[PDB]
RNA sequence: GCGUUGGAUUGUUCACCCACUAAUAGGGAACGUGAGCUGGGUUUAGACCGUCGUGAGACAGGUUAGUUUUACCCUACUGAUGAAUGUUACCGCAAUAGUAAUUGAACUUAGUACGAGAGGAACAGUUCAUUCGGAUAAUUGGUUUUUGCGGCUGUCUGAUCAGGCAUUGCCGCGAAGCUACCAUCCGCUGGAUUAUGGCUGAACGCCUCUAAGUCAGAAUCCAUGCUAGAACGCGGUGAUUUC
RNA sequence: GUGGAUUAACGAGAUUCCCACUGUCCCUAUCUA
RNA sequence: GUGAACAGCCUCUAGUUGAUAGAAUAAUGUAGAUAAGGGAAGUCGGCAAAAUAGAUCCGUAACUUCGGGAUAAGGAUUGGC
């Protein structure tokens, strides 16, 4: 017999299996399509999530009820120090897919990437890339042969970059490596750009700018083993029912004589890799501005670091991206920021944001002062001050 | 469908399910209103229809004038008492749930509204704004 | 009413995409590339300041590499173990 | 909170405020308007036997007499004594609208203060004259 | 965009912070935080609660009336626009704050003037009692000398 | 004999995931190893060149 | 492809009513889900009324009260490890399997087209909301063994102090953590088609969208995009022992 | 065909409404052993 | 001791300190709790929980076998010195 009361299904079946990710660094599965007449550009960046705050913007959006009005919005801050280029990989199009055929590295790598290549760094003799460093001796010619091979073959060019983890307040000491696709023109000019940029840094101002919508790729916060009520969003059975009530009552019928793949069991919740699109960039801030937490309606000398530091993170002290809204993953996790995969035809992707105020009160507690001078001026002189 | 309301209504926290008593805030002759339906609400299994500030509901009169009772009429919610958010950022709430009697075209039956009126309701309904002296 | 995959909606969006949105994307691209060139230039000037402070066809026969030279020196385990796609 | 203050101080169980009662106790016309109430079906003594300080309605008049003798009423009377703490006090404590608050304070110690005290004196003697030889049972006749 | 004052508790209220209650007279009470708001709902006295500016001014812990406090008013009649007048206002604000902090520190240093004489009097009374507890100290000091000097003799 | 035993990292040395620490069995086997060492020493053999060549556990009543 | 409600009411359900709604379509899966759970039955024994019987008793006539109580096994399903292919490490490819968004208003077009009048559209350009989904915790609310700070009652430690006990004694506030349409953010565009509308054109010296050929066209199909990654699918690259 | 018909008080007897009150519910979340 | 009290709670004399233990803090349980706005819309059925509660003073209906109903209903209070 039919159900007699229709209801939509609990949960999305295209996000299966709800299992743990294979790494902390979520992988980029698509890049913007190459246009061989534009200049050479990088298409993604990688940084660290450091907390949230609140802003006030003056809104200009014709046709809405908040046209020429002030609006309070939540934003997320990503700590983005420069990235440093260390290699290049070429890919050939095979009738089974793309196949990497050649990798070239730089002559002088660093201790952070060497730490990435080791598991027990405190005992090792640090022998990595020691024979590869001899390939650059006077002629060498293996480097030039490999770069000539990438120029001749290899219809897709990716650059190997690593982070500057020692410029963050983290304890990890051990940098992250990633491949970033180059989408300029002229395969030869792509690998010439890469070979010129070996052992040098790229800032986020050379990849992104304000009023642009980007995508964020990260692994979400983990929660362990979870029951069906919070893992899937089902109803609760009434009260004091036999063998519990945080359960699904009927998991199958007579026929088929199996449990089906869509009938909501218990298991792992969180620690999944997710891609979220269309997040607008509200501020690209520099690490030496000394008033990068100020606006043209605030007139106070302060940075974006809140009063007492970001909770579980620390100070900023670097360049940063300030995007609108929520981002997957928790604080101090590694995030990949990707450029837009298509040309957006909305006016939201075409507006120009004007910040009016940035909140810098304490998030460790109920903060109600923005600067310590404001706290000292409100409270007055104390017993230890005199 | 959405008759009498000028423009659109943005999302506000719903306070009043079906089966709530609210005050009557105009001088038409009623004392309280019993909410039996909400105009323009979605369909979901087990979910109650709920009204918020600035919505048209179908209500009955339980206390008040003997002529007004035993009939169903449109009403508009003007005070909520469940805290909602303004977009210029603060949360705020009133002291009570209150509404006024209206026809289906949005026009009001009484002549004056006592107490304050939420500015979202007054911006959404022009005949509510013309009959109120205190707007938040 | 109309879905995401409606044809008339997608055609009107295509015309809109060919216009002012594509113009804005091109302008932002040129600004980003100019920033990147200035970044590389300032870095090379900093390295030059450090230096002035202190002091035919390229043919192909065989690659190099650890695992590659291992597989090259092996070159027999596949046809010895009766495996290896494209050969018997 | 826990359970007690949630049960008592809920928004649908809110009681009247001290500065509203202070403006009620000023202006003798408002005192006469609060003493001469009409009939009301939803008030305990049909809208009669109302205490102005403790803004509540009594069942009988003998209930009002014993309430006026009690110790809760004296707490409310002692609360309704001086300058009644509006937002002007919070503003001037922050250092804002200070001259306006000072004008308000000297105005309440010049004019509105002794008027409130004289109205409260007249009201106390009127209630003591009326609630003297009252019976305990009530005529339900509302006229 | 405005900074408001907490109604119960007189602290600054920034956008997106706290809650507001609208009474039936269109009187709006904005609250600093949930502590100030719940004390309001339980009907406690702000002139009695010691952690508020109202208590501190009424009790005389802080200076309450001064010429530097007669500057921030609600200005209901606006002036047109003048770049020079705005720049003069932004300079005068910093000068006014500097003067006000100096006068506030002077008020505190005046009201805390006897805390050296009172401490000397209680210390001299404590020393003037219990003489044999000062002989344990006299033995303890002489034992600290001789034992260390013959350890420094080694 | 390992149905529904917990897992631990200390099995990785032997290639398994399930391993335990049986204290009483370890004490008894240590007593027999000490007795066999004393027996070979009373016979007069090299203690550094001895290896366990046969061991057998069998059920009792 | 996608949705199809909240109640009321007779033993129950359908049907029927009251609304709201874009709409409140119809069916199957042991009339899905009587040892997943429950009211009533299967299912007795106590008792009363009506009718029948001389009587014991009977009645599927009416009304009350009434004992079945796995899972630790195999498989299926949901998640989690793992030997072996020289060793060990890092960066990738993508076969296959799954897939996701959906409805309603508002401005403008425009009081226009159309119409004696009464009335009254739409394409292009913009703005919000309903249902669903994936996250997130700046702010608001909830929660407190932070037993963090303060108080209250009874009793005990001679009193002050500092505390014990009261099955977390009670009351107020309470960070951090968790969490809520009770809070906030985000949710694409290419090819082939169906019904239909056509072009050229025979069969059949006329004609015909069809027979050969061909141009478009549905929320459809296959992709793009999104999730997983064959533990017996693959690639590139680093370093290779000291007795 | 003129045990039958009422009945205050009492009841772990059976049925139906009202006021108060609430996590029964919308719609779930958190904490202790 | 508190208290109307051989109630519950704390203590003196006397007696016991027995009942497999260690480490962590997933889901589901058993035993308890709190929850904004609404207030039975839930369910066969307000099941369960909440709300009430001691004492003083005021006051108390129909009906009745005149004995009752009756703590009917409803209200004002309660510390310390
Ligand atoms: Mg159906
Ligand atoms: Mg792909
Ligand atoms: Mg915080
Ligand atoms: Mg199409
Ligand atoms: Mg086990
Ligand atoms: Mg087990
Ligand atoms: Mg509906
Ligand atoms: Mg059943
Ligand atoms: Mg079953
Ligand atoms: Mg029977
Ligand atoms: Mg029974
Ligand atoms: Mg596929
Ligand atoms: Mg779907
Ligand atoms: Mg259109
Ligand atoms: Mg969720
Ligand atoms: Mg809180
Ligand atoms: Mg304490
Ligand atoms: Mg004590
Ligand atoms: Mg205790
Ligand atoms: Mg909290
Ligand atoms: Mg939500
Ligand atoms: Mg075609
Ligand atoms: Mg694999
Ligand atoms: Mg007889
Ligand atoms: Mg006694
Ligand atoms: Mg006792
Ligand atoms: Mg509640
Ligand atoms: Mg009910
Ligand atoms: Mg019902
Ligand atoms: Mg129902
Ligand atoms: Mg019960
Ligand atoms: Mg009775």
């Amino acid at each position: 017999s039919h159900r007699k009361y229709e209801a939509p299904r609990h949960g999305h079946l295209g996000f299966l299996p709800r299992k743990r990710a294979a790494s902390i660094r979520a992988r980029v599965k698509a890049f913007p399509k190459d246009d061989r007449s534009k200049p050479v550009a990088l298409t993604s960046f990688l940084g660290y999530k450091a907390g949230m705050t609140t802003i006030v913007r003056d809104l200009d959006r014709p046709g809405s009820k908040f046209h020429k009005r002030e609006v309070v919005e939540a934003v997320t801050v990503v700590d983005t120090p420069p990235v440093v280029v260390v290699g290049v990989v070429g890919y050939v199009e095979t009738p089974r897919g793309l196949r990497s055929l050649t990798t070239v590295w730089a002559e002088h790598l660093s201790d952070e990437v060497k730490r990435r290549f080791y598991k027990n760094w405190y005992k090792s003799k640090k022998k990595a890339f020691t024979k590869y460093s001899a390939k650059y001796a006077q002629d060498g010619a293996g480097i030039e042969r490999e770069l000539a091979r990438i120029k001749k073959y290899a219809s897709v060019v990716r650059v190997l970059v690593h982070t500057q983890i020692r410029k963050t307040p983290l304890a990890q000491k051990k940098a992250h490596l990633a491949e970033i696709q180059l989408n300029g023109g002229s395969i030869s000019e792509k690998v010439d750009w890469a070979r010129e940029h070996f052992e040098k840094t790229v800032a986020v101002d050379s990849v992104f700018e304000q009023n642009e919508m980007i995508d964020a790729i990260a692994v979400t916060k983990g929660h362990g083993f979870e029951g069906v009520t919070h893992r899937w969003g089902t109803k609760k059975l009434p009260r004091k029912t036999h063998r519990g009530l945080r359960k699904v009552a009927c998991i199958g019928a007579w026929h088929p004589a199996h449990v089906m793949w869509s009938v909501a069991r218990a298991g792992q919740r969180g620690y999944h890799s997710r891609t979220s699109i269309n997040h607008k960039i509200y501020r690209v801030g520099k690490g030496d501005d000394e008033a990068n937490g100020a606006t043209s309606f605030d007139r106070t000398k302060k940075t974006i670091t809140p009063m007492g530091g970001f909770v579980h993170y620390g100070e900023i002290k670097n360049d940063f991206i300030m995007v609108k809204g929520c981002i997957p993953g928790n604080r101090k996790r590694i995030v990949t920021l990707r450029k837009s995969l298509y040309t957006n035809t909305s006016r939201k992707a075409l507006e120009e944001v004007s910040l009016k105020w940035i909140d810098t009160a304490s998030k460790f507690g109920k903060g109600r002062f923005q600067t310590p001078a404001e706290k000292h001026a409100f409270m007055g002189t104390l017993k230890k001050d005199l | 469908s959405g008759n009498g309301a000028q423009g659109t209504k943005f999302r506000i926290s719903l306070g009043l399910p079906v089966g709530a008593i609210m005050n009557c805030a105009d001088n038409s002759g009623a004392r309280n209103l019993y909410i039996i339906a909400v105009k323009g609400s979605g369909s979901r299994l087990n979910r109650l229809p709920a009204a918020s500030l600035g919505d048209m509901v179908m209500a009955t009169v339980k206390k008040g004038k003997p002529e007004l009772r035993k009939k169903v009429m449109p009403a508009i919610v003007v005070r909520q008492a469940k805290s909602w958010r303004r977009r210029d950022g603060v949360f705020l709430y009133f002291e009570d749930n209150a509404g006024v009697i209206a026809n289906p075209k949005g026009e009001m039956k009484g002549s004056a509204i006592t107490g304050p009126v939420g500015k979202e309701c007054a911006d959404l309904w022009p005949r509510v704004a013309s009959n109120s002296g205190v707007v938040v | 009413a109309k879905s995401l995959r409606a044809s008339s909606h997608l055609n009107a969006k295509s015309v809109k995409r060919r216009g002012v949105f594509q113009k804005a994307v091109d302008a932002r691209e040129q600004r980003i590339s100019d920033k990147l060139k200035e970044d590389l230039l300032k870095q090379k000037l900093e390295d030059l300041k450090k230096k002035e402070e202190q002091g035919k066809i390229s043919t192909s026969g065989w690659r190099d590499g650890r695992h590659h030279t291992y597989k090259k020196a092996k070159l027999m385990k596949q046809s010895k173990k009766k495996t290896s796609f494209t050969r018997f | 909170m826990g359970r007690y203050s949630v049960k008592r101080y809920k928004t649908k169980r809110r009681t009247r405020d001290l500065d509203l009662i202070y403006n009620d106790l000023s202006t003798k016309e408002s005192v006469q308007k609060l003493l001469n109430q009409p009939l009301d079906e939803t008030k305990p003594g049909l809208g009669q036997h109302y205490c102005i300080h403790c803004a509540k309605y009594m069942e009988t008049a003998i209930a009002l007499k014993t309430h006026l003798k009690g110790k809760v009423h004296k707490r409310r009377v002692k609360e309704l004594r001086g300058v009644p703490y509006t937002q002007e006090v919070s503003d001037a404590a922050a250092g804002y609208n200070l001259n306006k608050f000072l004008n308000r304070v000297q105005e309440i110690t010049q004019s509105v203060g002794p008027e409130k005290e004289s109205n409260e004196a007249l009201l106390k003697e009127h209630l003591d004259s009326t609630l003297a030889n009252v019976k305990t049972t009530e005529p339900t006749l509302p006229w | 965009m405005r900074i408001y004052q907490c109604h119960f508790c007189s602290s600054p209220c920034y956008p997106g912070h706290g809650i507001m209650f609208v009474r039936n007279d269109a009187k709006e009470f904005r609250f600093c935080r949930s502590k100030c708001h719940k004390a309001f709902k339980q009907r406690r006295n702000p002139r009695k609660l010691k952690w508020t500016k109202a208590f501190r001014k009424a009790a005389g812990k802080e200076l309450a009336v001064d010429s530097t406090l007669t500057f921030a008013q609600r200005r209901n009649v606006p002036v047109r626009y003048n770049r020079e007048l705005v720049a003069t206002t932004l300079k005068a604000m910093a000068r006014i704050e500097e003067i006000r902090q100096k006068r506030e520190r002077a008020f505190y240093k005046n009201r805390m003037r006897g805390n050296k004489e009172k401490d000397f009097l209680r210390d001299k009374k404590l020393v003037e009692s219990n003489p044999e507890l000062l002989r344990i100290r006299e033995v303890e000091i002489a034992r600290k000398l001789a034992k260390e000097q013959e350890r420094a003799e080694s | 004999f390992n149905s529904s035993i917990g897992r631990t990292a200390q099995g990785k040395e032997f290639g398994v995931t399930k391993a335990r620490w049986p204290a009483k069995s370890v004490k008894f086997v240590q007593g027999l190893l000490q007795n066999a060492a004393a027996n070979a020493e009373a016979k007069g053999l090299d203690a550094t060149k001895l290896y366990v060549s046969h061991i057998q556990v069998n059920q009792a009543p």
